[PDB]
Order: C-alpha cells, then structure tokens, then sequence
C-alpha cells in the first residue's frame, strides 16, 4: 500500500505541474489581451 | 508588441 | 494512519479536478474576449 | 516512510491554495478586461 | 459569435 | 470602474 501511496502522490505532483504550465498560458495569452485593449483605445481615443 | 512586425494588423493575437 | 492518507489524497483529487473546470471556465471566458478584441478591431478600423 | 509522505502532502495542499490564489488573481484582471471591452464598445459605438 | 443573434450587442459578453 | 476616478483613463488597467 505504501508504493500505490507513493505513486499517486507523484502522479498528483506531476498534474500540479502541467496545472502551473496550463495558468502560465493563459496568463500570456490574458497579458496579450490587456496589450490589444490598451492598443485600441489609444489608436481611437 | 503583438507579435512585431510593425504591427502586423494584430498578427491573429500574437497567433492565439 | 494509511485510511487517513488516502482519504485525503482523493480529496486532493477532488480538488485538482475542480481547479481544471475552473481553468476550463477562465478559458472560455478569455476566448470570448479574444473574439470581442478582434470585432472591435474589424468593426472600428 | 508515513511521515514523509504526510509532509508531501502537506506541501502539496500548500501548493493547491497558492495555485487557487492565482487562479483568483486571474479573475479579478480577466473581469478588467471584460469591463474594458465593454467600454470601448459603448464609447466608440 | 458572441452568442449569435446577429451580434446582439455582444449578448452582455456571452452572458459573461 | 477602471479604478474610479472619473475613468483616470483607464488606470492602466487598473494598475494590471
Ligand atoms: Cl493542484
């Protein structure tokens, strides 16, 4: 029991880590969004 | 920004 | 012990697969942003 | 060997509220965003 | 897009 | 919104 243990925690180690790299992406991609929103307003107003 | 190219008319979001 | 351990990992479990419906939900919600930059962008220039 | 693996877990639980606080983070600018796309509209038509 | 309707005035952003 | 102000031009953001 103690190894299934063990190899679930590090399956949940190994998702945490492919969670961190998914936010990552949407944090560049919601940076790029802020760029776009501050590039029509100063181009139009 | 938005992927360079002088702009590039957005270049898709900077390819999404 | 062990009970108690593995009680919690499939808490934690839990909890990880709630944290990626909401990062399903943020995605969504950016998408559409995405879309209403690039109409703004059309529509306006 | 169970001491370990419930400090991993601790350490993992740690993890989880920081990824959560992110995630919050994340919110409160994706909703700026949405607030800005929705004053460029009104604004300009 | 935008939840259809021929643009519905954004639909309140695809009802956020 | 936008950090109040009067609009405060966007607050950058407000404040990113
Ligand atoms: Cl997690």
């Amino acid at each position: 029991r103690m190894k299934q243990i063990e190899d679930k925690i590090e399956e949940i180690e190994s998702k945490q880590k492919k969670i961190e790299n998914e936010i990552a992406r949407i944090k560049k991609l919601l940076q790029l969004t802020v760029w776009g929103i501050k590039q029509l307003q100063a181009r139009i107003l | 920004g938005x992927x360079g190219x002088g702009x590039x008319x957005x270049x898709x979001x900077x390819x999404x």
